[PDB]
């Protein structure tokens, strides 16, 4: 499993961001709001494979968390499918940025804007969000924003979808690194 | 379901599959209540998960 896979709750469905360790304890970072209230992650629909335990969440105000690891057996790649990733970088205003996510794949556009405010509604406002034109459907929530070899962010939310074009935003990942003491691999 | 704070512009990227009185799977609770706008109000929740 690696950076846009499939991570199922027990009332859905995102996508794993980054995998990271500190130490010698893995975990996966995804969005917030997936995290907020989830407990268990599996790594398939029949939540027959359980994947770990959330260890931590940030939503609103960001949008981040952090999933230990339990399972020994399921290989946690330090890549985003077949791209390597081996070092964080912050977001600047037009860089060339790709999204991969669990339910339209792999996406490239560019950064539009930074610092933005996303309103969800009912007091979820999100803070110093990353802008960006690339697409994102449901499901697509957590899953990393890369350039190149450098990890960006986490998917939070947008507008539009993959058949119009959208808009989508993204939680800094360095932020999320540095909650969680933890680095990409 | 309270979508009394909709339509909204932006909406979070889970997948939380509901299931309308219109037999249609939304994926999630942001699509849903933009659609529960777009019916004039007369879509409701039959239940939880997918259709």
């Amino acid at each position: 499993i690696s950076g846009g896979d499939a991570i199922y709750s027990s009332t859905g469905r995102c996508s794993l961001g980054f995998n990271v360790r500190s130490g010698s304890t893995y975990y996966f970072l995804t969005a917030g709001h997936c995290t907020d209230g989830a407990t268990t992650w599996w790594a398939n629909s029949a939540r027959t494979t359980v994947l770990g335990t959330t260890s931590g969440s940030s939503f609103p105000n960001n949008d981040y968390g952090i999933v230990r690891y339990t399972n020994t057996t399921i290989p946690k790649d330090g890549t985003v499918g077949g791209q390597d990733i081996t070092s964080a970088a912050n977001a600047t205003v037009g860089m060339a940025v790709t999204r991969r996510g669990s339910t339209t794949g792999t996406h490239s556009g560019s950064v539009t804007a930074l610092n933005a405010t996303v309103n969800y509604g009912g007091g979820d406002v999100v803070y110093g969000m990353i802008r960006t034109n690339v697409c994102a459907e449901p499901g697509d929530s957590g899953g990393p924003l890369y350039s190149g070899t450098r990890a960006i962010g986490l998917t939070s939310g947008g507008s539009g979808n993959c058949s119009s074009g959208g808009t989508t935003f993204f939680q800094p990942v360095t932020e999320a690194l540095s909650a969680y003491g933890v680095s990409v691999y | 379901v309270d979508c009394s704070e909709y339509p909204k512009p932006a909406c979070t990227l889970e997948y939380r599959p509901l299931c309308g009185s219109d037999n249609k799977t939304y994926a999630n609770k942001c699509n849903f209540c933009n659609a529960v706008v777009e019916s004039n109000g007369t879509l409701t929740l039959s239940h939880f998960g997918k259709c």
